């Protein structure tokens, strides 16, 4: 049973943030053996705290740890850009197993908010001629790198045949993402229009296409 | 201290695979070792731990006893025997060292049986990991469709229904790199991957400049060039 | 005559599995010993050696030297009813 962590936290450079890690009396609460790992994309995790509050050699003094009852916490003070990444707690358990928390994505807000640009492509003639159909919703130049996507057939929500990527960093350091709606050619031709609606920081950008 | 995993690959559910991890730069036989895994885009999951002398081992409920840890100290190697594989076993698998050493008290350094280290309860060395992908799909090259542009215009290529990862995409044989963005793949319910690549170009250049996406899927030895036009 | 009981503390769990910590070829290091008996509970294992002396005081001086020579390091207790010195490790 994974230790409970918040899905995400965020803060501005220079600020402090704290990430919790909730377990039981047979793990977090039963030993002084909670450790924390920082993970950057495409790399192995790296320990930043162990035994609840101790720092491995070389780790910045800005990282600290504590525990009360069945909940442990990692605090990072004076946030820097390089702190951005995913953080995982871990504890020894009463059966000598180990167990990780569900992980927390930390965002360090290092540039101003930027609204997504959206381009929606209809199915190509080549794909329709292959008896298939895909709408492609391309989302670009936004920050921070998180969005929600909703598809609509006319004005009715469509949830089937949808796949969406996690936002990826552009060369200009903003973010882009993609969403796909698969339909049969019959579905595509039957509806009056399709919409891809992208919600970013509480604001929605929409594009529409029609046969 | 270095750990190097191997033995990963692309396999089908029900199959078996044996992962190995070669250890160097420390005294392997005195230290505990783990496997930890991470499915793509998901969190870390502890898989198993084995004591320095192999006398005791522990496994997560989710993997007992399909995945079994063992070690051979005479070869400085850690193993994970993976049987009856399931799609949900798809992950990067990391070989990982348990930090350890003496128990210091009353002015003495205490070691376990045969001078083994006691555990310090954190992980201090990781390999780069080995990828395991478990799927009912078989190798299949992509179908490539153009994303036609409707003072800038976006256009691109949809790379559809391939297995396994990865595909690479360039534009105009690599001559065009400004404003190009190739997206991560999505894994569809069908078990096949799809991705897209797009480029932002001057609207004025359309009908003058040719745009072709060059798609390469090495696992199926497939190369496709698709011209993308208005 | 007085006697020296050199003792070590055992932890035990018909085969009986036990362990104790013993000093090693390095004096500041100790290692857990795999001790089994064949026909956690704590036990004390002793071996006893001898001397004659005029004093309870002179006997200690001697026994102290013995222990120091052998590498026995622990707590010392004396019972005059049984005139026995004891050194206990652990
Ligand atoms: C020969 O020498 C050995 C080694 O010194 C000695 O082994 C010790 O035995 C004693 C007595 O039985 C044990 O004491 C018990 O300890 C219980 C707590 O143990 C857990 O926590 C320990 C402390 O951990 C913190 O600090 C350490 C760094 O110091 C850090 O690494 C941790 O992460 C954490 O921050 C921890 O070291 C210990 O680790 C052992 O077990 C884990 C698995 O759990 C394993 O992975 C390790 O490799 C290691 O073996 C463990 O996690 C404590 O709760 C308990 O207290 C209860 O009982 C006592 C009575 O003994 C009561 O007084 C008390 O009120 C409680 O009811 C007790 O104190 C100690 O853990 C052993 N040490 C080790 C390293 O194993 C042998 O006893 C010696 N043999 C003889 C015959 O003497
Ligand atoms: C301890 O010794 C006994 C008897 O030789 C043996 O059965 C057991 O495997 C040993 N324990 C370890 C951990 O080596």
């Amino acid at each position: 049973s994974a230790l409970t962590q918040p899905a995400s936290v965020s803060g501005s450079p220079g600020q402090s943030i704290t990430i919790s890690c909730q377990g039981t009396s047979n793990d977090v609460g039963g030993y002084e053996s909670v450790s924390w790992y920082q993970q950057h994309p495409g790399k192995a995790p790296k320990v930043v705290i162990y035994d609840v509050s101790k720092r491995p050699s070389g780790v910045s003094n800005r990282f600290s740890g504590s525990k009360s009852g069945n909940t442990a916490s990692l605090t990072i003070s004076g946030l820097q850009a390089e702190d951005e990444g995913d953080y995982y707690c871990k504890s020894l358990t009463s059966t000598r197993r180990r167990v990780f928390g569900t992980g927390t994505k930390l965002t360090v807000l290092g540039q101003p908010k930027a609204a997504p640009s959206v381009t929606l492509f209809p199915p190509s003639s080549e794909e329709l001629q292959a008896n298939k159909a895909t709408l492609v919703c391309l989302i670009s130049d936004f920050y921070p790198g998180a969005v929600t996507v909703a598809w609509k057939a006319d004005s009715s929500p469509v949830k089937a045949g949808v796949e969406t990527t996690t936002p990826s960093k552009q060369s200009n350091n903003k973010y882009a993402a993609s969403s796909y709606l698969s339909l049969t050619p019959e579905q595509w031709k039957s509806h009056k229009s399709y919409s891809c609606q992208v919600t970013h920081e509480g604001s929605t950008v929409e594009k529409t296409v029609a046969p | 201290q270095r750990l190097v995993e191997s033995g990963g690959g692309v396999v089908q559910p029900g199959s078996s695979l044996r992962l190995s991890c070669a250890a160097s730069g420390f005294d392997f036989s005195r230290q505990g070792m783990h496997w930890v895994r991470q499915a793509p885009g998901q969190g870390l999951e502890w898989v198993a731990f084995i004591k320095y002398d192999g006398s005791e081992k522990y496994h997560a409920d989710s993997v007992w006893g399909r995945l079994s840890i063992s070690r051979d100290n005479s070869k400085d190697t850690l193993y994970l025997q993976m049987n009856s594989l399931r799609v949900e076993d798809t992950a990067t698998y990391f070989c990982v060292r348990e930090a350890g050493g003496p128990d210091y008290r009353n002015g003495y350094n205490y070691y376990d049986f045969y001078d083994g280290y006691y555990n310090y309860h954190y992980m201090d060395v990781w390999g780069k990991g080995t990828t395991v992908t478990v799927s009912s799909a078989s190798t299949k090259g992509p179908s490539v469709f153009p994303l036609a542009p409707s003072g800038t215009a976006a256009l691109g290529c949809l790379v559809k229904d391939y297995f396994p990862e990865p595909v690479t995409v360039s534009w105009n044989s690599g001559a065009l790199t400004s404003g190009v963005h190739t997206f991560p793949a999505v894994l569809q319910s069908s078990g096949l991957y799809s991705l897209s690549s797009v480029v932002t170009v001057p609207s004025s250049s359309l009908g003058t400049q040719t745009y072709i996406c060059n798609v390469n899927h090495k696992p199926s030895n497939t190369k496709v060039d698709k011209k993308v036009e208005p | 005559t007085f006697k020296l009981a050199a003792c070590v503390t055992l932890a035990c769990t018909r085969v009986k599995h036990c362990s104790f910590n013993i000093t090693t070829d390095v004096k500041d290091r100790k290692q857990k010993v795999n001790a089994t008996f064949y026909d956690l509970y704590r036990l004390i294992s002793c071996q006893t050696t001898t001397t004659e002396a005029v004093d309870a005081a002179t006997a200690a001086k001697v026994f102290k030297q013995y222990a120091n020579d052998n590498g026995i390091d622990g707590e010392w207790t004396y019972d005059d009813a049984t005139k026995t010195f004891t050194v206990t490790e652990g």
